[PDB]
């Protein structure tokens, strides 16, 4: 007449398969999932401030490419570039396009201030059928296309100065014009061979024009090439050129935070969400994830697995 | 296991048990029945809890490298892919690590708590029972449910059982 | 603690013992006295001290490297200068917070073990002697004045000696007839 | 180890046992044999195995990559380059020292476990019958022939069939 | 009458130290090693496909200098260039001549295709004494040196166009040549300087040369400039010209896939290894090695360390 | 009749907190402190060659600023370069100015060797009001500002070579002038158009000035940009210029080494310590600082955390 008293512990039905220093696959009551695989396909509008670009680039929408007035003094957390975006303008090049394009994502804004440039000799406001505005030729509305005077045919040697009395960073964005002809050259410019030179007390760049062909594009074998350059305050901007030159009209503001810009073909939706990828948001309440190595926001860290199973139970054996 | 309790001398778990991670089952003059320890249980359940909080705590970036690439460039763009993929190698690498370490924990910090429990219990029985070898204690006296509850919350009395307890082991 | 002795069978620590990391308390005909325990204190230091000088060993050197702050804005040869010291530092704070959760989470079950070791390996010597009372004190069956404690704390204690007027007292019977023996 | 069982209440190894990791020696009316333990010892080699597989298995491909010497000065970007090889280096030294730290500490306590196992194991089937001598030993209070030890090496071992022998002589005691 | 059961553990003659958490050496009964500290010396043959540049560096190969001509057509997994290669040709350099070599490197091919340019009212075919094609005058094999046309003063603007109308990318060579005295420059080109313009839709690049003298090579104190253009599909090439042009004679095919290049001294050999360093091949069963942080294929990852001894034995107590 | 034994451990009254893998915080014995979060705000002096910029940064004393001619031919473990140095000599900016800075850093030393360059035809040694010496005209030391002949109103092409007979690798600096003004231009140069052709054997720079109005930099408008060529051991310099060379007067002495450099507002002062952030030397006996993620010499890792707890002792139960 005894008793017997037994110690035991729990079992599941079917429980779950994790890895350890030891085993590869071992039953365990349970584990959790801790590599996010999925993304609802969309990118959540909040809360980030996220700005579509659509139909235009960064660049374009910076510059002022007519088909993107739109986004005039816009600002971002997020500038989201798709792939369908195309310009509409003088066929362009900007040497180091990346870097332009990542300091103005960087910055958050397009804030532009005009600035009362004069530009004594000089006819104002050129335009081109490659760039079309209303009902005729138009051009860049950030850019200032100077041609020679209207009666006498002549070019002055341009020299404009605009000093920083601000206590904040001016980016100005400007430009040199290559013809595809002497003729051309000579008969915007004058001047067989033109020359911009842009200079601050800290910096200073010269840029000689080049005349000849490139591929046709809206109708030019012209081209523009685009520069730009930092201004701190208590500096100056000298301009100085005896033609090609395509001039400032003002200042971007500069900032800092969090602002950048993502390329990705994810509609945007209304829902909150701290993490977006190329691919839409994706939730954050595991450490890392597999869905993209692009990520803006409090994101998983991206990994090369798409499952690490975390055992939350003891080890299981069933009966 | 490490402690060699689970998967170990206990041969299987128990999927009748549902309100514990651990429990006894016990049989007397009265029948059979079965309770969770709450204790044993909420130890494990604190120790999974924190180590799973301490990982899902949640890094947060913005402006980054540009990490696709529509045109060749070399060197540049050489060092920048370089960057990215040696960056997810070291990162897939400790996620990696990091389960297979962490489970290997789990499994034996829940051995540990039973191997404990069971200890518990032997040292509350004294010389009134003896270790089958499998988890269970013969009980070599009258052992009610009253008796049964007392060692369950830890308030059994050996003393009280010693002398019928210690007759009916030193028999024939 | 994995092995359930340091908060756990043992209810707490000695705030009085200041000589050693674990030691022995008693109480017998002279009253009661306490002593360290220097071997398993010894182990305890040994492979504490071994961890704290693998983990704090030199490694470190470098002289020139890539700069990591900047009075102007570059764009992308920047960028990828910071991206480079900011993934740096990310995998080292990583590590660095690791290494210390995993070595914590050591140190604790590897002093946890050594209590348990000590309290073991005095059961063993015991034999049949003492009875484990389950909060890590051993009830001893004969009359053990301070000679006899010491040969314990000593590892020379010699089980034999006290055997028959252990067990004498130990299995004592009220119902039987058998209490202690009367044969001389 | 943690267990206390290797380099601890067991006083050093058998050289002499080659034929398994862990086993038994023993003393009896018939003289003396030793005999190795199956399970332990293919519970502790595959556990190391497991993880022998893990650590060494085959994991990085790469091919067009960064340059890694260079030979001329340069500046910036070559200082960059050199950062980035020289970090990665670096943390994937670190990683290995770990490694091998972390499993070599593992190894040593779960084969210190195995052989309490073994030990606790055995002594759970001998019941009344033994007592822990303290040095890894059983001493058996009966008369245990080769049959005997056999059947407690293969687990079969029954104690009520020595019992009332074995508490006899444990038991017996002389008076003053 | 009794008897004894003692449990106990095996332990060998001789055992290793190891390192663990808690200290630097201890005996365990075995362990193995985890860092590859060794290399046959000697680069095996397959399964990569191994190109040995022998005299030769993987941008004379492209370029077509004459000791060279035998890698036309080539391709490689890797190519390995040895530091006895040696340029034999027209004195020349690359800007960013690294990128021009991983670029290239990295497509795994020198397939060219040569393309019918027409070079209206110019010598075709200028060939050098420093780039001789057997005992005689000779030049790049993909290269074509344009001069002015065999009448007395007449070198046209050269203006010529060539289309992507193929589904890969295209890779066009050319070049600038810099003359070492006027003289030169006029009797060459007839203009007292000249222009290189290549372009495409989106990119442009004009390259003025430079007249003076370099130190001499093989004769020469004049220089060529090498530059390259990929041409996407759906755009054109265009180049432009008024001297000085060093023209392509078609396009290099563009590849993508597990291709590189590595310097070496190492003998090649018919043998297998996944795994290639300047060193040789290393076998790659370990996970770790310690012979060149400069590996191709499936390799033990590199370590500072040259052993590391991971225990596969329990510890070892023979008293 | 009987004795009763009990096992202990010790305890204290109020232990450290740490973390593990399952607790957040849990109380041990004793804990040690892994992170360098502090310093004394003081470069020690020892035992790198430390060599204070002052008022010069690096490039200033490579080109030789008169205000910087005390640092000719200085060696250095670690340059440091301070919020207050200023350029006093010729307006001037050097493309890819990182790259030159870096790389002389790195080399450690100024050792500048002259070399007799023969510039037949031009006027030597030309200053200007924007550099003074003494009361004087002047320009920086290493650098030979040249122009049209004396009396004959004539810039030849100049056309020198000076091989690399030695057995290290020889540093040049050199420079092109971009004048303001057409008239500045011919007046200087004769030539309407200058050029400078700098190369070795396998490499060459070759640039063209750039003429406009600039803002005025210490009374000019005018410009200089420094450029620079290494020579390997075997190779050839040649220069070629028909107009706004500013001459290199010899080369540097290139070495390879530990060397750097550091902005950095911290003094230097007495006292031994191989670990240097901007903000003063710190201690290396723990594993990680939190001081700054700039470092020289044998230094804990830059972490994140501020602090990071070891326990050194059992659990706390008291
Ligand atoms: C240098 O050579 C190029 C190419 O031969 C010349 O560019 C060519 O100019 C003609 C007219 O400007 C372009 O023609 C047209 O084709 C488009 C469709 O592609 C059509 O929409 C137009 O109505 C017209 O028929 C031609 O496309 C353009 N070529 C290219 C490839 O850009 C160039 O004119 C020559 N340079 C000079 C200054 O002569
Ligand atoms: C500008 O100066 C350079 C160097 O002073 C002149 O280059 C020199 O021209 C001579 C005549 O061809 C070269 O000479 C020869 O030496 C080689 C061995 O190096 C030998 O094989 C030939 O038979 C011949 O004797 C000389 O090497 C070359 N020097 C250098 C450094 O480039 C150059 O001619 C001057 N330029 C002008 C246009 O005056
Ligand atoms: C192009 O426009 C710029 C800006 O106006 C002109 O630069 C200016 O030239 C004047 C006189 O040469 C400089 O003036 C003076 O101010 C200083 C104090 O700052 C004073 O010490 C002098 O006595 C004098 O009054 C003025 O600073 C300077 N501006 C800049 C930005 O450099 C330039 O002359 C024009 N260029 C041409 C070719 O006309
Ligand atoms: C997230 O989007 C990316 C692209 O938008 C997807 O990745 C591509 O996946 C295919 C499938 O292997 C690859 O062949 C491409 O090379 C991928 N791009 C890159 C750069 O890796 C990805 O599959 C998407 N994720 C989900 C879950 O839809
Ligand atoms: C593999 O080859 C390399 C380079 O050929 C050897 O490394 C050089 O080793 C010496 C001394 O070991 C150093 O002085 C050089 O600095 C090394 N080069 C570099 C940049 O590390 C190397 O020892 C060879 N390894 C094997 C296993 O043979
Ligand atoms: C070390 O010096 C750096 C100075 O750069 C100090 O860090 C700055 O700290 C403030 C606030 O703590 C930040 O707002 C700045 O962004 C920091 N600068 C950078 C570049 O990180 C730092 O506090 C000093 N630390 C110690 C311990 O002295
Ligand atoms: C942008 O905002 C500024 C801020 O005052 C203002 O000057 C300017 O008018 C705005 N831009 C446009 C597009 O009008
Ligand atoms: C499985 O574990 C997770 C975390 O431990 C927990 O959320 C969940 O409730 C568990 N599921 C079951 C079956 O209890
Ligand atoms: C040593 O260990 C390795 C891996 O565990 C094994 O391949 C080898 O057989 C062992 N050697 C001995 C002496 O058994
Ligand atoms: C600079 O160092 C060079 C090194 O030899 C030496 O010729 C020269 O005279 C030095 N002038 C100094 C020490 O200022």
């Amino acid at each position: 007449p005894g008793a017997t008293l037994c110690l035991g512990h729990h079992a599941v039905p079917n429980g779950t398969l994790v890895k350890t220093i030891t085993d590869d696959q071992i039953e365990v009551t349970n584990a959790t999932e801790l590599v996010q695989s999925s993304s609802t396909g969309k990118i959540c509008n909040n809360p980030h401030r996220i700005l579509d670009g659509i139909d235009c680039t960064l660049i374009d929408a910076l510059l002022g490419d007519p088909h993107c007035d739109v986004f005039q003094n816009e600002t971002w957390d997020l500038f989201v570039e798709r792939s369908k975006a195309f310009s509409n303008c003088y066929p362009y090049d900007v040497p180091d396009y990346a870097s332009l394009r990542s300091l103005v994502a960087s910055s958050g804004t397009l804030e532009f201030i005009t600035e009362g440039f004069t530009w004594t000799g000089v006819t104002q406001n050129g335009g081109s059928n490659a760039c079309k505005r209303g009902p005729g030729s138009g051009f860049f509305s950030r850019l200032n296309w100077l041609t020679k005077s209207s009666k006498g045919s002549t070019y002055p040697v341009l020299n404009v100065t605009m000093p920083n009395n601000d206590n904040f960073d001016k980016l100005y964005i400007w430009g040199v014009h290559h013809p595809s002809t002497n003729q051309e050259q000579t008969s915007l410019y004058v001047q067989a061979s033109g020359r911009v030179t842009v200079s601050t007390r800290r910096s200073q760049q010269t840029i000689i024009p080049n005349i000849g062909s490139r591929p046709w594009v809206r109708g030019l074998s012209s081209r523009i090439s685009i520069y730009w350059t930092i201004v701190k305050p208590g500096d100056v901007l000298v301009i100085n050129s005896n033609g090609n030159l395509i001039a400032p009209r003002g200042y971007f503001k500069m900032r800092t935070g969090k602002s950048s810009i993502m390329r990705s073909d994810a509609p945007i939706d209304t829902c909150i969400s701290e993490c977006i990828t190329p691919n839409g948001s994706i939730p954050n309440d595991k450490p890392f994830q597999n869905v993209n190595k692009i990520t803006y926001g409090a994101c998983p860290k991206y990994v090369k697995q798409n499952t690490l199973k975390l055992a939350t139970g003891m080890r299981n054996v069933p009966e | 296991g490490l402690f060699g309790a689970i998967a170990g001398f206990i041969e299987n778990g128990w999927e009748g048990m549902i309100d514990g991670w651990y429990g006894f089952r016990h049989q007397n003059s009265e029948g059979t029945g079965q309770a969770a320890d709450l204790k044993s249980t909420q130890a494990a359940i604190d120790q999974i809890n924190g180590k799973l909080n301490r990982v899902i705590e949640k890094n947060e970036k913005f402006h980054q490298i540009e990490k696709e690439f529509s045109e060749v460039e070399g060197r540049i763009q050489d060092l920048e892919k370089y960057v990215e993929d040696t960056k997810i190698d070291l990162w897939s690498y400790n996620a990696e690590l990091l389960v297979a370490l962490e489970n290997q924990h789990t499994i034996d910090l829940t051995d540990s708590e039973m191997n404990k429990l069971f200890e518990k219990t032997g040292r509350q029985l004294r010389e009134n029972a003896e270790d089958m070898g499998n988890g269970c204690f013969k009980i070599y006296h009258k052992c009610d449910n009253a008796c049964i509850e007392s060692i369950r919350n830890g308030t059994y009395d050996h003393d009280v059982y010693r002398d019928e307890a210690l007759n009916n082991r030193f028999q024939i």
